[PDB]
């Protein structure tokens, strides 16, 4: 269950909470850099 | 006269058979299709840029069995 930020190209392991890895996506639209 | 992918944010790939004279809204339109989701609630990604729907595949050099990422955007 790895998933990948097509913006930043970070990974984010099977156990990372899907709805906190979407709202990082998501914030790329807000500010491309986040770090 | 190409497949590509289509990788949404849950893991889900959707091929797609397009031509690189496709435009990007061609292709939201063909996922509509496949799956069901409205063209103005997608962005289409390739390498971390966003694609604009009036450029076509061809413009940005997307070459057959590329993988485009999905994001759902909120209208
Ligand atoms: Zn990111």
């Amino acid at each position: 269950s790895w998933k990948v930020c097509p913006m930043c190209s970070e990974q984010f392991p099977p156990d990372y909470d899907q709805q906190v890895f979407e709202r990082h996506v998501q914030t790329h639209f807000d500010q491309n850099v986040l770090n | 006269s190409m497949q590509i992918f289509v990788k949404t944010l849950t893991g889900k790939t959707i091929t797609l058979e397009v031509e690189p004279s496709d435009t990007i809204e061609n292709v939201k339109a063909k996922i509509q299709d496949k799956e069901g989701i409205p063209p103005d609630q997608q962005r289409l990604i390739f390498a971390g840029k966003q694609l604009e729907d009036g450029r076509t595949l061809s413009d940005y050099n997307i070459q057959k069995e590329s993988t485009l990422h999905l994001v759902l955007r909120l209208r």
